């Protein structure tokens, strides 16, 4: 029944406890030790080149001021203690949107330790920006990091590191992505320079992969197949003018909206993608298809047989360019 | 600790320095994060920025102590900021992850800096005459809400030009051409003189594969409709059957088009272009069609094959001229 | 419920391959892990790996020289052992654990274990 | 040097002071003056019937227990000053979502003055329902009004008139809208009972024009065009059946999907606009082409000379008819 | 000048006010009278089965600990005063996400009496679910209500009533839904039991009867129009294959497309509605009238003069047996 | 009148009431017992793989400082005092945005007793992440849970049980899901082990079977027509050049405008779903039904009546094993 | 700006149909009120109805005696008035009320009134 | 509106299958359930199940022995009485509630009844 022995150990804690100061104000920095415990990447989206990251925030850091004798026990105390303690004022610089869980109550931890040593945690689902390179979409591979900095208080006041070095961050194999897969992820710890002052960086980033198999169904097949309507019209007869130039016109418009659907999926980038490197050499091939029956329209009022050799081979040709190219 | 008690019990918060005296000379710095957004339909673009405030308060000078006293966001709400509002801003908010990220150091001389990170949504109005091929200019209006000329006064402070940061911005469509910084000291809105800080930044769109997506189904379209020149006129469902599908689908393109853009009755350089190749798709048809009614004529398919490969060239080059 | 059994073990002085096939609901359990437990010693992790994506952890003690690797064609998760120890000599088990079961190196976090495969070099 | 004696002077009126007492409580109703500087139209939609409002709404009211006597200055306080004071429960009755900026602080500003005016500004934007009469639309005229209204206090509480007349509300030349154009506000101040009493109220209306421009090259262009497009089958041979069906086809097929695609940008009303009425009349020209050559082909196994002359002749004189009717 | 009189009566009413307990606690339970002012119903959402309601809610009770005496007058006090007063724990049962509204300030009231009486108004827009039996649609009839229950008090410590009977509820005439009319609103009273307890149940229903003018022009007169369109083929010339043959394949697939684009519009369920009974029937007329041509190409390699006569016929013949039912 | 007596009783228990410490601090783990009442299930959404609940959630536990003696009664308090009171730090691990209903007061219930027990209720809209297998789509059977644990205290501090067994969730019945049926619902304790220490967790389940009604009207019904389409083209004579390859190419084109519609609506997953298996095969048919075309008109320039045997008899078994396979 | 005339009343001893006509910006004024003035006595509200959907309100001493209907293609607003009793012997009037008006039952919220027609029985 | 009328009673010494015919707006009341009340003592809750999905639940004296199930296209909702005992002698009725009208197991949150019919064994 010690109850009342915790209360008065910790209401002599938060006696005369200034919030407004660090620890170890005015002299060497606080070390803070920092780990994430990844809970899932929600989305990937390249519209707005930025991820959902959900995850648990965890920091270390010793506060003397905060030291208790007598109780041989970690005391975790009630998530509303937190706004009478001093925590450090993390922020992630590339994020867009970001909130703490508040249900039932705030997703918030105070594990206070006999030496001093805080443990604050939150659950946080960040949105953070991610530049994508889509030179290579949909075949490209993307580095999405994580920027961790102190807002306020520069090296001279604050440091940041991983606690447990590598193993700081857990829960990458929770990370479950239908369109990317989390090939390796690295911990990074820096200093940046600012106009006010240099402050500590921690960084960590994931390169992921997309996978090939949604977009070979979606857009890669119906390209093919489309290419492989038009080589029909070579086996028709020259006479039947409304058949062939129909299958013609129908390819082409066919390909000009798989080509519309897929842009308009996508941010509006200037530079050319793989997929729309593809997309372009098969209209090339339909539209020469078309051309073909209207040379031989032109010279009637063997060149069929050539184009049933031709045509085929050419594409053929183009895939394996294509794909060797691109992987 | 004694120091920081002191400051705050003898603080007026509800005043600004100098209360009826000389105006308050307000610091000002910008350093631009990001800018997310750049919608026309929506007229308007999300910028990142961290704002920094830098002002005197004789009242928060201290003695003995020559260091800054670094301070977190909770010190904040005692003492009292500049008023400072985005003129132009549709919604703005702070970023409170994992604390509120504002930033107070106090010099003993009694200069306050005040630093906060704020993603706005800021309306820029925005001229679609000349697009896709339109450079435009946003603005970033910031002013004292309550606080007239009497009282607080703005200006750029001389870090502006070092830390704005608008060189190192990377746009998915636009690119950054020109920034200014522009102090405007005659500005009432209801009630007194409110100085202006505005920064202007000059937006050009991207030219590349984007313009290329619009332009091109147009193009291929006109050069489909070239192919029933070639065709033979006695295969009349083939040649009508060409001439329809290309009217067709240049109806729906510029039906698509500009409803998957803003509802502003603006005549665009894209619809322009659009008219333009319409017109020509459906001259072709009715070349057909007359050709078809002589016959009820090889010359006129033959002149055809000049002309409108000669016509759409010319046409293309009077309107990427004029517009570029 | 996931059935997993596991073979490949045996005597030896080397390089050895262990492997695990699972059956079920294996969609619930997308995580497969390694343990070896010493006798009169505690279960111990050796690794863990995801059947979508592939992603693998793996203790300290055997970094760098145990591979881990699964194919989702035949429900198989392979545990390559090389440049073997006198100090892995322990039954190893084959386990899978839930989506939100927490960390993967407490072993009672995994609901399905297989037999075990005693190792002795 | 006499921020003390300000300080000291602003100590004396807040002591004692009651917000939830209105001036003059008891007595005569207080009278608030109010004026809206009208910063833009963001949004006016159709289908939601709302339109989207940014303005400074200001109030004026005398408050005799905040006069001050040996200040020759008008007081601008700190916008936190205004908890500890009473303002108006000022509500816009007609507003369907509205919220007070608040960057970098609350859009708020207090301006006390000797007498005890007291000065209140918000920087609100709102979205204000405003039913829409689509029976002339595209070539409709609306009038969308914002209501202002005291919720507790009633007439013998309170009071609301237009500070400066119909200077009141300025910054109407700032709203540029595309679609619409402001041709006149006006301002109202009546009195509305209710079961709880009666009640001022303020009414601020704008009269909208919409512009023909964007409809003409979106909706009306085409469908003129098709009908074009179907008269040329009057010239083409009656043996080309393929060629004169699938003119008829395509015109009314694509007839229909204009049809369809306006109908979804508008809100579900069941009675018929005035575009809903052109385009049936559309459909109605292309129907009866097609049909024509049906009655052509019937008899075959002079009429398409007759078609050439009715059909454009008539379609003219309807859209002279329509045009006329709606301007 | 009786503020300060005034000020001091209501300083003594929150005096050792407890906000913690209810008027007349552990004794007989407190009659909470709830009156309703419908402001308007913005959207009614079969996808999302909800609909959005405005109103002003108000309810009257009496707390005895309030009661004042000298002053034959009704306090209208400021909205925060209900911050240090008791007021009922009421909420909506079937609501999916509600708000009070906060500008300019919250719109709230209160407004005491001498006799202990209090009035506490709230302008409140809910979405409130409403589950639709859409095998009707839309010919069918709607009826959404909306719950009010008290939380935490039981039928032992609170009871709700309607205050003025059928009159409590106003504001019905101010609806107007554009796809919807209010044919009738009910007011109900009861108890519902759960665990916890037993607990008081105010239930207002609206039966939301549908327009058919917006679907009669959107779905039904496209849908017949094709149909029509079909019987086009039966008065060309068999000989005209072409012509005959698109004809069929267009009506085919433009009923298709009508279809497909009528059932993303409403929730995926998966009984059959009325239009969908509708469509499904004009596409097997469309779908025979091909079929109808390959037997008479089949034949030739008197038919089409009796299907001039049958398809019109059944086809009217479906549509009168078709309207009966739902009529 | 006993209410002085009960308020006296409430300051007494608050009195030196310690919210940062749990009851029974540095003892034996408190005991939570928890219910859930399920109001129903909005949203079940395949391309977020995430559904939203919406429940009563009830939390049951001793605090014997909060015992009160001389009062044969179960205090209801009002929902503010939970603020002054020791609540446990519970949160749903698998959620992605929650929050509790605030009209027109916070969803909030606080019922003590005479031995100290505290009822602690809330009512709760989630959104909780549930991956989904779409291997089988839209013929598959769906588990989704939701986490319940303590965030900052371990099993040492406090525990975890479903207060009644099997009966602790009830109101499963209520969930009516247009597209999903709730087959069955299972509750598991356990604990799950961190870094930071081993944590009750409460886990609640739900076996979701898809309903097929609307996906075989929606896109088996289309796609079976299509491929029933293809085939007339069999019956129409070879020389008809212009029909028949008419009839192949929309039966090619439409196929792809249903394949391409369907996987806009689901997640981009990179494994092949079991619709799309079908819309493969029925591609295949109408694309060999159009090679076919094409192999009469080259040996042209019998065949016919073996393909209307053999692509009825072969989609006829096609459709055989592909819903044998998956039923 | 709306413009109401109402007709259909005279001296009877039985049944009486009163009628409104209305004319101008009747959108702006969706619902159409009924009243009656007895001499000495203050304006009596009778019944209203809204020109779409047909929404109608009574007061009590006319309630299931006399019903309200509208036809929107003559913009008339008709009141029917069944089981007639001495004490309803006043001028009837139709009145206008604008949209965010407020109650119903209140002359002073509507804007435009008819002339008024004595009704004596 | 619901109209309840059940039948298959009868006296047994054995499997019974009661039955409950509902016509009416079954929409608003998609949960069905089944009541009995023994002489003098109060009526107890049997079992419920929903009109859509065939969710359904039961007591604990009669889990595992009475089955409840419905078919839409008769609007019947059958119970199926296997392993009787002389404790299942109480008049069995049929009841409907509405969506929002709180637990099952409580009769007065149910609107609509049946007659009832007494079963003795
Ligand atoms: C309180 O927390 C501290 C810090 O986590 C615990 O100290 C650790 O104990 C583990 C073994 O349980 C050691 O492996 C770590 O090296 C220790 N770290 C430090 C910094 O001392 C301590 O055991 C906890 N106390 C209780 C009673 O659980
Ligand atoms: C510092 O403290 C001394 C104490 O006497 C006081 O007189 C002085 O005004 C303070 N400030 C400065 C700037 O010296």
């Amino acid at each position: 029944g010690n109850m009342s022995f915790v209360k008065e150990t910790v209401d002599k804690l938060l006696k005369g406890y200034d919030i407004r100061l660090r620890p170890d104000f005015g002299g060497p920095p606080v070390c803070v030790g920092m780990n994430i415990d990844i809970a899932s990447i929600d989305m990937v989206s390249e519209v707005n080149m930025d991820y959902t990251l959900t995850m648990y925030f965890q920091q270390y850091w010793r506060d003397k001021r905060l030291a208790y004798s007598g109780i041989p026990l970690n005391l975790t105390l009630d998530n509303r203690v937190a706004d009478q303690l001093w925590v450090p004022d993390t922020y992630f610089l590339n994020d867009k949107k970001s909130f703490v869980h508040g249900v039932t109550v705030k997703n918030r931890m105070i594990r206070l330790h006999p030496d001093g040593t805080v443990l604050y945690g939150l659950r946080i689902t960040t949105t953070a920006a991610c530049m994508m390179d889509l030179r290579r979409y949909p075949l490209d591979e993307q580095n999405c990091t994580l920027e961790i900095e102190s807002y306020g208080y520069t090296t001279d006041d604050i440091e940041f590191y991983w606690r447990g070095g590598d193993k700081a961050v857990t829960g990458v194999e929770r990370i479950e992505l239908p369109q990317f897969s989390i090939v390796e992820h690295r911990l990074v710890s820096r200093n940046v320079v600012f106009a006010t002052g240099a402050y500590p960086r921690l960084s960590l980033s994931f390169r992921l992969k997309r996978n090939i198999g949604y977009f070979i169904l979606q857009t890669y097949m119906p390209s093919i197949l489309i290419t492989i309507l038009s080589w029909v019209s070579f086996w028709i007869n020259y006479d039947a003018s409304a058949a062939r130039v129909a299958l013609g016109i129908t390819t082409v418009l066919t390909m000009t909206t798989i080509n519309t659907h897929l842009r308009e999926t996508l941010p509006k980038i200037p530079y050319v993608k793989a997929i729309d490197m593809y997309l372009m050499g098969c209209f090339v091939f339909v539209f020469l298809a078309l051309l073909e029956y209207a040379f031989v329209n032109y010279i009637f009022f063997a060149i069929d047989r050539w184009s049933r050799i031709v045509f085929p081979f050419t594409f053929s040709l183009f895939n394996l360019v294509y794909w060797l190219y691109y992987v | 600790l004694p120091n920081l008690d002191g400051l705050i019990a003898g603080y007026a918060r509800n005043f600004r320095p100098g209360i009826g005296g000389p105006p308050v000379n307000v610091a000002l710095a910008l350093e631009v994060a990001s800018i997310d957004h750049i919608s026309e339909a929506n007229m308007e673009y999300t910028m990142t920025v961290f704002l920094h405030q830098s002002w005197r308060d004789s009242r928060l000078s201290y003695n003995h102590t020559n260091e800054t006293l670094g301070l977190d966001s909770r010190f904040v709400d005692k003492l009292w900021l500049p008023d400072t509002f985005i003129v132009n801003a549709k919604s703005a908010w702070f970023h409170d992850v994992t604390v509120e990220n504002k930033l107070i150091r106090l010099q003993p001389d009694g200069v306050i800096l005040y630093s906060i990170r704020i993603t706005s949504t800021v309306a820029c109005d925005m001229d679609l005459a000349k697009y896709p091929m339109d450079e435009q200019e946003c603005m970033l209006d910031l002013e004292s809400y309550g606080y007239s000329s009497e009282d607080i006064v703005y200006y750029w402070s001389e870090s502006q030009e070092h830390i704005h940061g608008l060189d190192k911005l990377q746009l998915a469509q636009f690119t950054i051409t020109s920034y200014r910084f522009t102090t405007e000291l005659m500005n009432f809105k209801s009630a007194g003189q409110f100085p202006r800080l505005s920064l202007h930044f000059h937006l050009r769109r991207n030219r590349g594969v984007y313009i290329i997506q619009s332009y091109m189904p147009s193009v291929l379209l006109v050069a489909m409709s070239w192919v029933s020149f070639w065709i033979s006129q006695a295969a009349v469902p083939a040649r009508v059957s060409l001439g329809i599908t290309t009217v067709l689908t240049m109806t729906t393109l510029m039906v698509s088009a500009r409803s998957s853009l803003p509802r502003a009755s603006a005549i665009k350089a894209l619809d322009v272009y659009f008219w333009i190749c319409y017109v020509f798709v459906f001259a072709a048809l009715v070349e057909y069609a007359f050709a078809h009614f002589n016959a009820d004529a090889d010359t006129i398919d033959i002149y055809a094959r000049a002309v409108f490969p000669a016509a759409f060239a010319a046409v293309n080059v009077i309107y990427w001229a004029a517009y570029a | 419920q996931v059935q997993l059994v596991e073979s490949g073990g045996g005597l030896v002085q080397g390089s050895l391959r262990l492997s695990c096939a699972a059956s079920g609901h294996t969609f619930n359990y997308p995580i497969m892990g390694w343990f070896r437990q010493a006798p009169g010693k505690e279960r111990e992790f050796v690794g863990a790996i995801s059947w979508s994506g592939g992603s693998t952890s793996y203790a300290d003690s055997v970094k760098d020289r145990f591979t881990i690797s699964r194919d989702n064609a035949k429900n198989t998760v392979y545990l390559e052992m090389n440049n073997l120890k006198p100090e892995d000599t322990a039954v190893y088990y084959c386990a899978a654990k839930g989506r939100y079961s927490g960390g993967l190196y407490y072993p009672t976090n995994y609901d399905y274990w297989g037999q075990g495969t005693q190792v002795t070099v």
